[PDB]
């Protein structure tokens, strides 16, 4: 999920976007 | 080195701004 992906990891502008309403 | 990691606070603040009017829904682990 996020954090794994942009905490532990680090994400990219449209994976962040992805979890918005 | 700098960091790229977005965390907690940091994160919240992230969504914030990329999802702006959207909005968005977060629940912490802690």
């Amino acid at each position: 999920g996020i954090v794994e992906q942009c905490c532990t990891s680090i994400c990219s502008l449209y994976q962040l976007e992805n979890y918005c309403n | 080195f700098v960091n790229q990691h977005l965390c907690g606070s940091h994160l919240v603040e992230a969504l914030y701004l990329v999802c702006g009017e959207r909005g968005f829904f977060y629940t912490p682990k802690t």
